[PDB]
């Protein structure tokens, strides 16, 4: 209720650290507007080494995806054939993706 | 209507008689250029002045000009 | 000067706010620092350093230094981009080494940049500098 | 202020550069 | 005159409006090969019959477009009518049966200035004349 | 000129009026433009060669 | 004389605008 | 040409913004 | 095929809307009039002239009636520096009653406008003390107006319609229009001034019954004659004059005081009756140079075509060619126009600028809203005028220049290296705008940063030189006028300085805007109008110079001032013609004027409210004109009307909101382009037609969306009625406001 969220600290150069405002809490940076304080404390994460690991997680998670848009292009990249399968793309993506995402989720 | 004059400078490429989107242009004999041909503004009454006709013709400066004239209701493209 | 103007360092506007002066970088001094060196400037009623750019030889750290300093550097950058323009220009595929560098060309320019006064003053005393207004392409009168 | 009557010729003089504007304007569109 | 039928599907609000019964109309006839589907000048996915087909159309421009879209079908046997309200129809395109892009004998040169477009006058020299500078 | 010539062009409306083109051939004929020059840089239309009369052109190389 | 705002104005409003536009569009509606 | 004419207008004018210079420097009073 | 417009053949045939909008565009363009020779050009222009004329002195009665019928003129005599003055009445159906007693103001019985316009002041000051003289002025301006009407009737008729030659005379009316327009108006007023004003100015009432008898000075013209003129400055009025009383009165009718009457904080009548006899001499003088009928007298042709310096041979006057430009200025009217427009322009700036700093009628300088008005007026006019100076410079070259007629003179010298002066042009307005929004984003950003002691204050040292070489000592610089010593101040031979005790005193008192004491503040912003000046230039020099052409469109003349474009080849042409610069630079010109007098308000705002501190701080970054002047200032003028009632600025409250409408619906046809609405009436068209009941009715007219040049003429229009409506509305509002 009084802290105020914060998750961006400016550098002290050409008096910018103006910037760096009392948002409670002792420390100093600009107040966040993007609700993600909200989100993790909606997610049960009460520290900062919980998210440490949700970082490196996403920095893999995004290797990952580079490696897959490299690899199903330059490597094995799907025919047409693959593609046009509208129907099973429709079952994968409701069922696993978003049903089983939700499922997951729920869990 | 708009007034279309062709100028001795034409290579007659037919460029400029296959853009005009209302038949106005067509290639007439001419003993001037290479090709042996050179365009003609027959019917510039059906002339819209949309310069198609311009941005075809390949020469520097252009063979072919369109000067926008008395606007009639074939000369706005009007269906109505 | 003119319009009220006193050395910073009588003027009372100035001193308090010099008391309050917020610091710049991470150097906790940073702040006293800037109105130690801002004391020798003029300032105006609010202590605000006003700046005289008239060629007055006692403040030629306003303007006139500041001046040749950036003529100096703005010069170089222009003499080493005309440079390599004309460079480019004696080889085939020039319009290609516009958009992609050609640093084995570039750079040794960028090196000899530093004298571009000298190669400026050559340059216009040999009228290799401009082109004849007559081989140079004009709208129709 | 100005007395009515004064207001009343004021408009019975300004009908002369009505009329005047009127012949100018007819005689400027031959 | 005009002979052909109707290509179905050929409804649409971009058909002709008041113009054609007060000022003016264009037809264009076309003999094609096989029934084939095409896209109508004002929108819409008519059907060529196989055979003459006549199509109305408010503008010139309608035809000429429809015509390069029935050169892509290998159609070049399309000819378009102006029609007047007094049922004057005058066949327009080709004008004399060859078109214009290809040069037929008998044609004289309209509109052509014996000159490069630098070589116009000045403005100035036609002021209070007739004539003007593309004259 | 002849083919190779580098000639100045004197056509005032040109978009190379002043600048140097190549002679790309010269028709030998009875017609108005027959030296056809070509240009290192492109006009606005994007075309790079125009036709030319004897008289609109200066021979420089 | 005040009452002449009375006149007046509703005619420069409407009779004149009125006189005006109907006149200007049978002049320029005339064959 | 030397440019004898121009140059000379351009001095005199250039004089002319000196002398206002030796005023405003209180050269001259 | 209808008549109208009679004037073209080609538009009445025309079967669209488009008809009705170019026969109102092209009504003026009499040049353009199917079957128009030179001669009947000129017979039309001239016959127009008078109609002009006439409107002006039709115009000019209004605010004499309107002021002497339901103005406050007799009231406020009393005591101009408390009593508003009174514009006209409101006669509003629509007006509530809350609204009715909100106007109700300046002690009128019903609903009125206060004048913002300074005419009381100026009727006031030239004599003028009952209802009954403004009404007098009114009725003699309607036949003075009536007189020019028929002038104009009567030069069109057969017998009376002036030949070619007599319009191309141009030597004979330089000469009548210099000594009599110009020398004999100048005289005239001096005459009005010294035998009715200064003896008003005196309590004295002189009028047209007793002006014969009463005598304006004493002596009564025999010193005039005699020789003995100093007679007329002897006992000038006191400093203790109390203006239209005989206490503190004087009896000199020409004095050369300086400076200002201490009261009325303007110009002494006695120095402006002076200055106009003085002017009408010189003028007088002036108009005798040029030969006309009478052998004597320069012919300015001859001057022209010149070549010979005394024997030795020169290229033309200056060592310039000329030759040709008599005949190019004397036969093309769009290159006098432009050049009269040029002119006029920069007089109009000149009364701008010198009207606020030396005001010349009694109490104006006090009615701080009317000064704003009044200089805000002025600088848009000056604009505009600049603007059509360089549009009909376009015109002319476009249409008028011939260049074998110009062979080798300065005008084709100019078109020669018309790349070189765009170019450099280019560089200035560049070079201006980088550095000057440059310095106002640094102070803007350390300001921001709570560091202002780091902003880059440039003192305008050299415009304070001129401060003080004009004898302003608040910069301690002892320079010309301000040094004592100096021989400009002694006149060290005549020392006939009887101008400058009073300049002194007027320039060294702070209660004036007489020099206004100028700092950083001041610097950036004149650099910011000079940009403005630069880029406004840049546009119409760059659109006059390629309006015959460019390597674009190479044969630019052939398509005339106005055309939408050349098509999209050659990689597209929009906004390519001549016309496209005016269209174009008028953005410009009204930027140009909003930063010159924003600066000019917020500047006089510090200086009204005694709070000059607010401009001197605050004007050096652009937040603090965002906040201190248009955020600040908007307060009252946006509460003219609010839920809790109305008070008298709900009509400029109103008017701000009507500008900010019609400004940006100006956007829409400046953004928005044709061929989107011609296809959206194509649909409209087709409804009307398929609608059972209303295809009933149908258009004469084929409804067809605005032209690609019309769009451009709408949508400035729009804009520029915007942004004079908004700002006339915020600057009285504001001013009104506080005071
Ligand atoms: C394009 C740029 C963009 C950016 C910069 C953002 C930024 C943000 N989003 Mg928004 N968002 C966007 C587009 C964007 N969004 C789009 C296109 C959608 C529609 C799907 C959303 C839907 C959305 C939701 C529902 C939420 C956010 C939230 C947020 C904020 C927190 C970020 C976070 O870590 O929460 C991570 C997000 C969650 C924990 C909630 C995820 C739940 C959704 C429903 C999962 C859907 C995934 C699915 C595969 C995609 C839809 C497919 C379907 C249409 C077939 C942040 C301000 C959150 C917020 O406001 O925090 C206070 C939030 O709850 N966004
Ligand atoms: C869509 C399904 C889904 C998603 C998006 C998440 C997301 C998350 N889980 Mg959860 N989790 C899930 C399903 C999911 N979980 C299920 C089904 C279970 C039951 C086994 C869990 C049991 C679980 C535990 C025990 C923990 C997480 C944690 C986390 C968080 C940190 C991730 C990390 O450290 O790398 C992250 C918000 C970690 C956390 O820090 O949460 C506060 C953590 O410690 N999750
Ligand atoms: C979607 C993923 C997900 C995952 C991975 C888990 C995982 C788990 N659940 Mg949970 N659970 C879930 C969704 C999920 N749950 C949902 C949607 C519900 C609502 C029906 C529950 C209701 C539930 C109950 C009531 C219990 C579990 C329990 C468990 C644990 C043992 C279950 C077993 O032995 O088989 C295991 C950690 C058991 C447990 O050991 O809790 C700690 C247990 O008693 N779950
Ligand atoms: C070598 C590069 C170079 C040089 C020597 C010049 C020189 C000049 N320019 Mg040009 N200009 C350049 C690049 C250059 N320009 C580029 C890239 C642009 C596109 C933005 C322009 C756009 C431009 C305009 C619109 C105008 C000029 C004008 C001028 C003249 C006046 C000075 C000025 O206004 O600076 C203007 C400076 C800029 C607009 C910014 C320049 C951008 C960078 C810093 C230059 C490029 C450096 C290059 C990348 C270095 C590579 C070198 C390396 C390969 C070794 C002067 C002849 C003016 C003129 O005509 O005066 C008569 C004028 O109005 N210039
Ligand atoms: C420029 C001058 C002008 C004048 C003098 C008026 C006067 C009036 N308008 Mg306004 N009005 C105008 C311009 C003008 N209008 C414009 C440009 C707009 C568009 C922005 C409007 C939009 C507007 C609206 C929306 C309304 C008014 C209304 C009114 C009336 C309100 C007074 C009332 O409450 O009594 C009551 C008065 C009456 C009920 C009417 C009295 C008799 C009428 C005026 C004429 C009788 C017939 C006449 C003899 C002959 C034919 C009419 C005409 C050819 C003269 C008043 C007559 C209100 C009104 O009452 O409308 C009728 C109303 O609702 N006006
Ligand atoms: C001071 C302003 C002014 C003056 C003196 C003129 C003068 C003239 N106009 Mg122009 N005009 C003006 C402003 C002006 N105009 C404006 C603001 C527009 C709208 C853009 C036009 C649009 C226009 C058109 C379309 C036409 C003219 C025409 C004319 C000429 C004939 C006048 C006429 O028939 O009116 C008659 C007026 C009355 C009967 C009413 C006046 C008397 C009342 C009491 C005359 C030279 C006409 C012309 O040149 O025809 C050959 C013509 O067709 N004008
Ligand atoms: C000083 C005298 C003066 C004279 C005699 C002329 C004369 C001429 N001008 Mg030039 N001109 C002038 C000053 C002058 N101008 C100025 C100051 C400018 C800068 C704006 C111009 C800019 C200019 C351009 C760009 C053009 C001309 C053109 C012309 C010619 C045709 C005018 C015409 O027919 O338009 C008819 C009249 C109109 C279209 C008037 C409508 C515009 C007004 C201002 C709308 C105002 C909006 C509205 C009424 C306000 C509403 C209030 C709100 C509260 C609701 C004519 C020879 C044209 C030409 O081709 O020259 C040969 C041309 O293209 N003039
Ligand atoms: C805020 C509004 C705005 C601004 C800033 C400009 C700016 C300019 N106008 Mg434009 N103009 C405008 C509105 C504006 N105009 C409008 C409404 C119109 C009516 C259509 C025009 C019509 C117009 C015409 C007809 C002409 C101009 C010209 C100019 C240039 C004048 C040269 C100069 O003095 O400045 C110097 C340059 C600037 C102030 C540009 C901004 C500098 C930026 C901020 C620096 C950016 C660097 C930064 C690191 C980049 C960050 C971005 C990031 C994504 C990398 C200048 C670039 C003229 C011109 O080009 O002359 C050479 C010209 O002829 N303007
Ligand atoms: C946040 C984040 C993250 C993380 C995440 C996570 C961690 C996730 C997870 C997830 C998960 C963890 C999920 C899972 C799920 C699961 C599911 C979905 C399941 C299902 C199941 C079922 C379906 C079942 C069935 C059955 C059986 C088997 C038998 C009996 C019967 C029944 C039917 C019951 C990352 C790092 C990436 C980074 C970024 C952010
Ligand atoms: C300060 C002073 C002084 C001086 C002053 C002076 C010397 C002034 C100047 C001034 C000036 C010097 C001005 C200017 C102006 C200008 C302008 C403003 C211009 C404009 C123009 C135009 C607009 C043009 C047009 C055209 C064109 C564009 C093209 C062709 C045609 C024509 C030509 C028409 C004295 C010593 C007395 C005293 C003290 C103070
Ligand atoms: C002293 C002073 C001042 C004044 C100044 C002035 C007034 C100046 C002038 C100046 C001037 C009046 C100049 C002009 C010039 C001209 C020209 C004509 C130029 C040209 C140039 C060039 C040609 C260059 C080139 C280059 C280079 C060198 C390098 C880079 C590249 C380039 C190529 C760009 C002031 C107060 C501000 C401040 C203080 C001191």
């Amino acid at each position: 209720l009084n802290v105020r969220p914060s998750a961006q600290v400016v550098w002290p150069i050409v008096g910018q650290d103006i910037l760096n405002g009392d948002v409670g809490g002792g420390f100093h940076g600009i107040q966040i507007t993007s609700g993600l304080f909200q989100v993790w404390r909606g997610w049960g994460i009460t520290n900062s080494f919980q998210l440490y690991c949700t970082a490196i997680g996403g920095l893999v998670l995004a290797g990952l995806f580079l490696f897959a848009g490299w690899f199903h292009y330059h490597k094995r990249a799907p025919k047409l054939e693959w593609f046009q399968n509208v129907e099973s793309m429709l079952n994968h993506h409701l069922q696993v993706l978003l049903g089983c995402g939700s499922l997951g989720w729920a869990g | 209507s708009h007034t279309v004059k062709i100028y001795d400078t034409c290579i007659g490429c037919t460029q400029c008689v296959r853009a005009c989107p209302t038949d106005v242009l067509e290639m007439v004999p001419w003993d001037g250029c290479k090709a042996a041909q050179v365009a003609s503004s027959p019917r510039t009454e059906d002339c819209v002045g949309c310069k198609r006709c311009e941005t075809a013709c390949p020469t520097d400066f252009l063979s072919i000009r369109v000067y926008l004239g008395a606007e009639t209701t074939r000369s706005m493209g009007l269906a109505y | 000067l003119g319009a009220d103007l006193t050395p910073c360092a009588e003027n009372p506007a100035f001193q308090a706010l010099a008391k309050n002066a917020r610091n710049t970088t991470a150097d906790p001094q940073s702040g006293q620092k800037r109105f130690e060196r801002y004391s020798q400037a003029l300032c105006g009623p609010e202590g605000y350093p006003h700046l005289i750019v008239d060629g007055r030889l006692d403040r030629a750290g306003d303007f006139l230094i500041p001046s040749i300093l950036f003529l100096y550097i703005a010069g170089w950058i222009g003499w080493v981009g005309r440079a390599y323009l004309q460079a480019i220009k004696k080889d085939s595929d020039t319009e290609q080494k516009e958009i992609q560098l050609d640093l084995g060309i570039a750079l040794p320019i960028i090196a000899t940049g530093f004298a571009w006064p000298a190669a400026a003053v050559k340059e216009l005393l040999s009228g290799e500098l401009t082109a004849k207004d007559s081989e140079i392409t004009v709208s129709p009168r | 202020s100005i007395s009515d009557t004064q207001v009343y010729i004021a408009l019975v003089v300004a009908l002369i550069p009505g009329l005047l504007a009127w012949r100018l304007a007819t005689e400027l569109y031959k | 005159t005009l002979s052909g039928k109707t290509p179905l599907f050929a409804g649409s609000t971009g058909g002709l409006l008041t113009k054609a019964v007060e000022e003016e109309k264009y037809a264009i006839t076309w003999t094609s090969p096989k029934a084939q589907v095409f896209e109508l000048p004002t929108g819409g996915a008519a059907t060529m019959h196989e055979g003459e087909n006549l199509l109305y159309i408010a503008r010139k421009e309608y035809g000429i477009a429809l015509g390069g879209q029935l050169r892509k079908f290998k159609i070049t046997n399309y000819k378009i009518y102006r029609i007047l309200p007094s049922g004057e129809t005058t066949f327009i395109h080709p004008a004399d049966g060859v078109f214009p892009e290809k040069v037929n004998a008998g044609r004289e040169k309209v509109r052509f200035n014996a000159r490069s477009i630098g070589e116009n006058p000045n403005p100035s020299q036609v002021k209070f004349s007739g004539k003007a500078t593309y004259d | 000129v002849q083919r190779g010539s580098k000639v100045r062009i004197l056509r005032p409306e040109s978009y190379w009026f002043q600048d140097v083109g190549t002679v790309a051939s010269v028709d030998q004929s009875g017609i108005k433009y027959p030296v056809i020059v070509r240009f290192d840089k492109v006009n606005y239309a994007g075309i790079n060669t125009n036709n030319f009369a004897v008289d609109e052109l200066i021979e420089v190389e | 004389a005040s009452f002449l705002s009375s006149i007046f104005v509703p005619v420069i409003g409407w009779v004149v605008p009125i006189a005006t536009f109907s006149f200007l569009f049978l002049y320029i509606e005339r064959e | 040409p030397p440019y004898t004419f121009r140059t000379g207008w351009a001095l005199l004018l250039l004089a002319v913004n000196f002398l206002v210079a030796a005023y405003y420097f209180h050269i001259i009073q | 095929a209808t008549k109208f417009p009679k004037f073209s053949q080609d538009l009445a045939q025309d079967p669209t809307t488009r008809r009705i909008w170019y026969a109102m565009a092209m009504g003026n363009d009499f040049e353009s009039h199917d079957g128009m020779t030179e001669e009947n050009l000129y017979q039309k222009i001239f016959a127009t002239h008078f109609g002009h004329l006439a409107i002006i002195f039709l115009w000019a009665s209004s605010l004499l009636f309107h002021v002497a019928w339901q103005g406050n003129f007799e009231q406020w005599i009393k005591d101009p520096l408390h009593v508003r003055p009174i514009a006209h009445a409101i006669w509003d159906p629509h007006f509530g009653k809350p609204a009715i007693e909100a106007f109700t103001q300046a002690g009128a019985n019903g609903p009125v406008n206060i004048a913002y316009s300074g005419v009381y002041h100026w009727w006031y000051t030239i004599g003028m003390r009952t209802n009954t003289e403004l009404y007098t002025g009114s009725v003699f301006l309607l036949l003075f107006a009536s007189l020019f009407l028929f002038a104009g009737w009567l030069h069109l008729q057969p017998k009376f319609r002036p030949s070619l030659a007599w319009f191309k005379s141009a030597e004979s009316r330089l000469n009548h229009h210099l000594a009599g327009l110009f020398g004999v108006s100048s005289l005239a007023w001096a005459g009005h001034l010294i035998h009715v004003a200064i003896p008003e100015s005196r309590g004295q009432h002189v009028g047209w019954d007793n002006f014969l008898s009463t005598a304006p000075h004493p002596a009564g013209l025999q010193p005039f004659f005699t020789g003995n003129w100093g007679v007329y400055a002897q006992n000038p009025d006191t400093a203790g004059h109390i203006f239209s009383t005989s206490q503190g009165a004087g009896t000199a009718i020409l004095t050369f005081l300086g400076g200002f009457h201490p009261q009325t904080e303007s110009l002494w009548l006695t120095d402006m009756a002076h200055h106009h006899l003085a002017i009408a001499v010189l003028f007088i003088v002036a108009g005798h140079m040029y030969r006309t009928n009478f052998g004597i007298g320069h012919s300015i042709k001859e001057m022209m075509n010149a070549k010979t310096f005394f024997g030795k041979p020169v290229e033309g006057p200056f060592n310039m060619p000329h030759q040709g430009i008599y005949d190019t200025y004397n036969n093309s009217l769009h290159f006098q126009l432009g050049w009269h427009l040029a002119c006029l322009g920069v007089v109009t700036s000149w009364v701008a600028q010198h009207m606020y700093s030396l005001p010349s009628y009694a109490f104006i300088a006090k009615d701080y809203t009317t000064q704003a008005a009044l200089y805000t007026h002025h600088q848009y006019i000056a604009i505009f005028l600049m603007v059509g100076a360089f549009a009909h410079g376009a015109i002319f070259l476009v249409r008028d220049y011939d260049p074998e007629q110009n062979k080798g003179n300065v005008l084709e010298r100019v078109l020669q290296h018309k790349e070189a002066i765009i170019s450099h042009l280019s560089w200035v307005s560049l070079f201006l705008g980088f550095h000057t929004l440059g310095l106002y984003v640094h102070n803007d950003v350390v300001v921001a940063f709570g560091t202002p002691e780091k902003q880059i204050l440039i003192e305008p040292v050299f415009a304070q030189f001129i401060q003080a070489a004009h004898g302003k000592v608040l910069y301690g610089l002892d320079t010309l006028l301000s040094n004592p010593d100096s021989v400009a101040y002694t006149a060290y031979p005549n020392y006939a300085n009887v101008w400058l005790p009073g300049w002194l005193d007027a320039i060294n008192s702070g209660t004036n805007s007489l020099f206004l004491t100028i700092g950083p503040g001041d610097f950036l912003v004149h650099h910011a109008i000079a940009l403005g000046l630069h880029t406004t230039t840049l546009i119409l020099v760059k659109g006059a110079l390629d309006a015959r052409g460019s390597k674009l469109m190479p044969d630019k003349k052939d398509f005339g001032y106005a055309f939408p474009c050349d098509g999209p080849g050659r990689g597209g042409t929009c906004d390519i013609s001549a016309w496209d610069s005016f269209y174009l630079s008028l953005f410009w010109a009204l930027n140009t004027v909003g930063w010159v007098t924003f600066y000019w308000h917020w500047k006089h705002l510090g200086i009204w409210q005694g709070n000059v501190a607010q401009f001197n701080e605050n004007s050096t970054y652009l937040m603090g004109w965002f906040r201190d002047y248009l955020w600040a200032n908007s307060a009252q003028l946006i509460n003219g009307y609010n839920p809790y009632g109305v008070n008298n600025l709900s009509v400029w409250a109103w008017m701000f909101l009507f500008g900010h409408l019609v400004w940006a619906t100006g956007f829409m046809f400046l953004i928005s382009w044709r061929g989107y609405w011609q296809e959206l009436i194509e649909t409209l068209v087709w409804a009307h037609e398929r609608t059972p009941i209303a295809n009933l009715v149908r258009w004469k007219d084929k409804p067809v969306a605005l032209s690609i040049v019309q769009a451009r003429v709408v949508g400035l229009a729009h804009f520029t009625v915007g942004y004079v409506l908004t700002y006339a509305a915020f600057l009285i509002a504001s001013t009104a406001g506080k005071f």
